């Protein structure tokens, strides 16, 4: 008296026009395959826009058993959205959640198991260009003059190989401390997922990942290597919909021994080729 | 029963017709006896100099996740108990709280509370790594069995949680832990991942955490991916990029904070440098070795990177630079890193490939123009035990006397003796290595006052044992030289003042064998006198050790024998003198004897080798002494630690004794069968063991000695002593009396049987009867009518009950 | 079948003699020699180790003067079809009398017997008996002779007849002879 959802694929990605196989492992029993973009509305930023409420990508219900042992039941589910209805990419986020699943309920006189299977949006038509970005960040970064004056006098330079990214392949570059006056306690990279809901509209930063690449007080000169790979669920390609946005930005913060922290922000274009 | 006759027996006659007739041998005749690799040095064994060498007593602290005054031991059992507590979740498929306890143990190795502990510190927590590393490996390769997409999907997996971890050593730490998993993805995942961490290493601003963590990369890149040697050479420049750090501000700060002077943070790098060194320069071109040569020249302080540079390289490599090593040592600053240190690994390098030949004589004068200047005895020591191999190997002994003579003078003044017992040891075993020959070792003026330095009494016992091992198994001729007897004397009489009551019966074996080795090989020529010489003063030298006492009997007494060897002899009126000295000599030395059976045995040979110098009078001193001593043997005696009876071994030496007076005269003051007429009372007034009958058995062995020398002429003869056949000739009162005492002899055994008969033991008496009956066969005279019957008899009996 | 003895004896190292002489250790070669009877007198653990260096099978007995006594005073072994009694020699009185040597074989019921403390080389056959007295391989000193000359004897043992090829050494020349004996 237990069921389960055995996905084909090990890795149990599918892309938007594949067929979605597998088996039911049991010990009348239907399966549901939902597609759902929930969005959560926010403190406001600018009528209410009520226009935020879920969305549902794919919905297809198939009945399996009509009304023991161990008991495995194929199933399949082609994987379209009539002609225009983009199957979005699986996105784990804080205000837009893109997630697809699988229900299994079998009744009785009902048992239910949720597998969630990943959706890849399809390369794009490709004409990849990389964008690579070079930067300094200095005491004229902090934007505010009234706490820059207690800023040490420091110089840092770098190069960032790609703000336009492939979600597939990690954020590379070089980061160099010229010359800082105090102590560098700590340079770490700051992933920041930008969700936006609505329209004319609420729009978040929120931290995903902080990965410290400089400890210590860094040689002067030395090229500290910037490599930052990407979550797996928690990044999908930037994401433009008149309902909603899903974009990505770094942020580079340095500390300092006094307990100065300076920032330096970077938005990227996550994208599949 | 009865009388006795002895049957007559020609023995020249009987051999003459009984010997085989032999065919010689011309030339031509044909006889049967004619005619990464083991070079690579394991992280396994520098775990335990690590770990031994960097120990400290403060009080650390282990935070996870709050735990504070903690002792090292306590520190040990924690981070056992972590790694326990990883082996248990891994087990009990609970991975993420076994990649949450790697990270903490991972986040450990970036605090520096206590930098003493740091080595120690990262040999501990790497093994947890190490743990986790094959641990998750298994894993993966349990799911294989190019592989499936499961674990393909794992290593992923696994690799995306690893790379999401926050802080950076931990990271690095963590992912080069699983290196090895980089083969589930693709061919080429290490030779992609292994730059990316030699590079990631940049990001760790402390020089200390940064050298350790090269350390490990190039371990996991050794022991997963040998073949990538071009990645990991820039793990080296790196690091020389980074080598300004070590000396520079911000670290000097860091040991004001922490109390650490610059002398005791140094040494806590060369455990990881030694390391890097040896990964990147194992098999190396040696253009390559030359390139971080000049490298590692051009820097400042460099003190430090050269030591590794001696400590990794090949011996070859060093050996032909070492005058320009030199030259480099010599610059280096003294508040640093110790010169004599660098010394050290130079003469290291130097005791296995040698130096240029034009430069051998530079280089060790500068060496010790260095190593005499230090003022503290233990380094001194550590770089003069290693450069006394140079030195012996490749000088002379002059230079080895200079050697010697600057270390005694460096270590006499405040009794450091006790500081370096081991150490001067070694040096004064590779002065006994390179030196074979010993008129030429204690030719050297300050090899004796050495041994001198060695004034406690096991360390000294222990190095005269080594030179008396050097001795016997490197002198294969008698030596004479008066240099080398009083050195050797000198040296026995050191290493046996060290015998006493709690001495083992073991140990004093030993020393017997080394000194009976340095005896042996004394040989005075034809100066027999001077030879007796050297032996009493070596019997008043060695009193103590009894197989001492004993090899020196046997000694004097060959040298009485090869005196009468030498003069054929014809005894001179001088000589006379000589052998009567040297026999005196041995009765006076067997006494002092312990074992009992020995002191038997002894007299019994001192005895014969006695007769044989036409000495009659002393030799029945001899015999009249050993028979005295017969009765002290008793019936349980000791062999080989273990307790055996002593019937066979009397019956065995009083059968010899017999044999032996077989041939010695009666003096002519007292009666017939004198000797042995004192030896059947005492064999008679042995306390016999009620169930033993061997005491028959030795009547027995009387019948055949007296029928034996009842003979006409003996079966052997001593060159010039009249035995009783010349000296009686074949007298009738004699024969009157042998043959009374063998109607006395055959009464007793008549007697011994009889009883036997009543006590109904009727095997023994069986086996009585018929040994009885052969020796009668033997020697008795058959053709007499009684002794046949009583023959007859016997046999019968011995029938009668099988 | 071809079987190999060292018959051997009375080298008394170091009590009499420092070593072997120069020549025998040039003569004898391991893994040539099947086996090694030795009558004893080795006097050392050194003698025996050189010895077992020398063949597999050693046998060797207790002499007037061995370190270790845990040595057989009496040792009966068989080698192809016959059988070898091995003793020191100075269990007999009077020394090498051979009605002594008779009365050990019938207590034995051997068929060849060994006895060497009479250190001066001896081989004969008496009642279709076998006798060998090999002497001192070192040759050591004794107080029944006046020149000893080094001596030790080879075993060669082929179904029933027995070759023995005795080694001595007079001077500076290692003399060999030959002595044949068939079993009845």
């Amino acid at each position: 008296t237990a069921l389960d959802i055995k996905i084909k694929r090990a890795n149990k990605v599918y892309h938007a026009g594949e067929v979605l196989s597998g088996v039911v492992v049991i010990s009348g029993v239907s399966l549901t395959m939902e597609g759902t973009v929930n969005l959560q509305l926010s403190a406001k930023s600018v009528a209410f826009y009520n226009s935020v409420k879920p969305i549902q990508i794919i919905n297809s219900t198939i009945e399996m058993v009509k009304p023991s042992g161990k008991t495995e039941i194929p199933f399949e589910f082609p994987l379209h959205l009539k002609g225009n209805k983009v199957l979005y990419e699986t996105y784990h986020g804080v205000f837009v959640n893109i997630q697809y699943t699988l229900r299994c309920d079998m009744k009785r006189s009902d048992l239910t198991k949720t597998c969630e299977f990943i959706v890849h949006s399809a390369p794009q038509k490709g004409k990849f260009t990389p964008s690579p970005v070079d930067f300094t960040i200095t005491p004229e970064t902090l934007q505010n003059v009234k706490e820059r004056a207690l800023l040490p006098k420091f110089l840092l330079r770098g190069h960032l190989n790609s703000t336009n990214c492939v979600i597939t392949q990690p954020l590379t570059g070089e980061l160099v401390v010229e010359s800082s006056e105090a102590a560098i306690r700590s340079v770490e990279l700051q992933l920041v997922r930008v969700e936006t809901c609505g329209c004319a509209y609420a729009r978040d930063a929120t931290e995903i990942q902080n990965i410290q690449i400089a400890d210590g007080d860094v040689c002067r000169g030395l090229s500290v290597p910037i490599y930052m790979v990407f979550p797996r669920l928690f990044t999908c390609p930037t994401l433009e919909t008149t309902n909603f946005k899903v974009e990505f930005e770094v942020n580079i913060v340095v500390l300092l021994h006094p307990d100065h922290l300076i920032t330096e922000n970077f938005p990227l274009k996550l994208c599949r080729i | 029963v009865f009388p006795w006759h002895s049957r007559n027996r020609n023995y020249k006659a009987e051999f003459a017709s009984c010997r085989l007739e032999a065919v010689p041998l011309e030339f031509g005749d044909y006889h049967p006896l004619k005619p990464v690799g083991s070079d690579f040095e394991p992280w396994t064994n520098k775990r335990g100099e690590i770990l031994a060498r960097y120990t400290t007593t403060e009080k650390l602290s282990i935070n996870l996740f709050e735990l504070l005054n903690l002792t090292q031991q306590d520190y040990v059992n924690r981070i056992e108990e972590l790694n326990q507590s990883l082996k248990d979740a891994w087990a009990s498929d609970q991975k993420v709280k076994a990649l949450k306890i790697v990270i903490q143990c991972s986040k450990l190795l970036s605090d520096t509370s206590v930098i003493q502990f740091y080595p120690s510190k990262f040999v501990l927590i790497t093994d947890i790594l190490d743990t986790f590393g094959k641990l998750v490996y298994e894993r993966i390769f349990s799911m294989c069995v190019n592989a499936n997409d499961t674990a393909k999907e794992t290593c992923l997996n696994w690799f995306f949680k690893i790379a999401s971890i926050r802080e950076l050593i931990p990271r690095f730490y963590v992912e080069a832990s699983i290196l090895k998993c980089n083969k589930f993805l693709s061919k080429t995942g290490i030779s992609e991942c292994l730059p990316r961490l030699t590079c990631m290493i940049r990001g760790i601003g402390d020089p200390l955490v940064s050298v350790y963590a090269r350390a490990y990369l190039c371990r996991v890149g050794m022991e997963v991916a040998p073949h990538l040697k071009e990645t990991l050479n820039k793990n080296f420049f790196d690091f020389l990029l980074t080598f300004k750090q070590i000396h520079g501000d911000t670290v000097q700060n860091q040991l004001v904070v922490q109390g650490v002077e610059l002398p005791s943070y140094l040494p806590l790098y060369p455990p990881a440098m030694d390391w890097i060194f040896q990964c990147i320069s194992y098999h190396a071109p040696e253009a390559l070795l030359t390139e971080m040569m000049e490298r590692c020249k051009k820097l400042g302080n460099n003190a430090l990177l050269l030591n590794s540079v001696m400590s990794a390289f090949r011996a070859e490599f060093i050996a032909t630079r070492s005058m320009d090593f030199i030259g480099m040592i010599k610059e280096c600053d003294e508040s640093g890193f110790p010169k004599h240190l660098l010394f050290r690994s130079l003469g290291l390098n130097l005791a296995l490939a040698d130096p240029p030949e034009s430069d051998r004589l530079q280089i060790l004068n500068e060496a010790w123009k260095v190593i005499t200047k230090l003022k503290n005895p233990q380094d001194y020591i550590n770089c003069a035990e290693v450069w006394v191999e140079y030195t012996c190997k490749h000088f002379t002994k002059r230079e080895v006397n200079t050697v010697l003579a600057d270390v005694i003078k460096h270590m006499t003044p405040d009794r450091a003796f006790e500081d370096s017992y081991p150490q001067l040891q070694l040096i004064i075993k590779k002065v006994i290595a390179h030196f074979h020959d010993f008129s030429v070792l204690f030719s050297v003026e300050k090899f004796l006052p050495f041994l001198d330095m060695f004034q406690k009494e096991s360390v000294r016992v222990e190095v005269c044992k080594c030179i008396m091992d050097a001795f016997i198994k490197h002198q294969q001729e008698p030596t004479k030289d008066p240099v080398i007897l009083n050195a050797l004397l000198h040296v026995c009489k050191t290493m046996h003042d060290s015998v006493n009551a709690l001495t083992l019966e073991d140990e004093k074996r030993m020393l017997s064998y080394l000194i009976n080795g340095f005896i042996k090989m004394v040989s005075f020529g034809r100066d027999f006198e001077q030879q007796l010489s050297f032996y009493v003063e070596s019997r008043s030298m060695f009193c103590n050790l009894e197989p001492v006492l004993v090899q020196l009997i046997h000694s004097v007494n060959r040298l009485a024998m090869e005196t009468r060897k030498v003069m054929k002899g014809n005894h001179s009126r001088k000589t006379a003198a000589f052998v009567r000295a040297c026999v005196a000599y041995c009765f006076i030395t067997i006494p002092s004897l312990a074992g009992i059976f020995t002191r038997l045995n002894l007299y019994l040979h001192s005895g014969q080798v006695a007769l044989a110098n036409q000495c009659l009078s002393q030799a029945d001193a001899f015999f009249k002494a050993a028979i005295s001593l017969v009765p002290e043997v008793p019936k349980m005696i000791n062999i080989d630690g273990k307790m055996r009876p002593s019937e066979s071994f009397l019956l065995e030496f009083l059968c010899n004794f017999f044999s032996t007076l077989l041939i010695v005269p009666d003096h002519p003051e007292h009666g017939v069968l004198f000797l042995v007429r004192e030896l059947l009372n005492v064999i008679q007034d042995y306390t016999w063991e009620d169930n033993s009958d061997e005491k028959i058995r030795i009547y027995t062995c009387v019948l055949h000695l007296l029928s034996a020398m009842s003979q006409e002429t003996y079966l052997y003869h001593i060159d010039k002593v009249d035995s009783n056949d010349s000296l009686y000739g074949g007298d009738s009162k004699f024969l009157a009396e042998n043959n009374k005492l063998c109607e006395t002899v055959m009464a007793q055994i008549l007697e011994h049987l009889k009883t036997l008969a009543k006590d109904e033991a009727l095997k023994r008496q069986s086996s009585l009867g018929l040994s009885f009956f052969n020796s009668i066969l033997a020697h008795g005279d058959l053709r007499n009518n009684k002794l046949n019957q009583l023959s007859v008899n016997l046999w019968h009996l011995a029938q009668r009950h099988g | 079948g071809h079987r190999l003895v060292l018959v051997l004896g009375d080298l008394h190292i170091p009590h009499r003699c420092n070593s072997l002489p120069a020549k025998f250790k040039k003569l004898l070669v391991p893994g040539k020699i099947q086996h090694i009877l030795c009558t004893g007198n080795l006097c050392t653990k050194e003698s025996y180790d050189y010895l077992k260096t020398l063949a597999g099978d050693v046998h060797i007995v207790r002499g007037d003067f061995d370190e270790n006594l845990n040595y057989p005073e009496q040792k009966v072994v068989t080698v192809g079809q016959f059988k070898i009694g091995l003793i020191h020699g100075h269990q007999v009185i009077p020394w090498g009398d051979m009605a002594s040597l008779a009365l050990l074989q019938r207590q034995f019921d051997v068929d060849i017997l060994i006895s060497g403390h009479t250190h001066k080389f001896e081989a004969f056959e008496h009642e279709n008996k076998f006798y060998i007295n090999p002497g001192s391989a070192t040759g050591a000193y004794n107080a029944l002779e006046t020149n000893i000359i080094p001596s030790f004897v080879l075993m060669d043992i082929q179904a029933s007849t027995v070759v023995t090829y005795v080694y001595q050494l007079i001077g500076d020349d290692v003399k060999v002879e030959r002595i044949e004996y068939k079993k009845p």
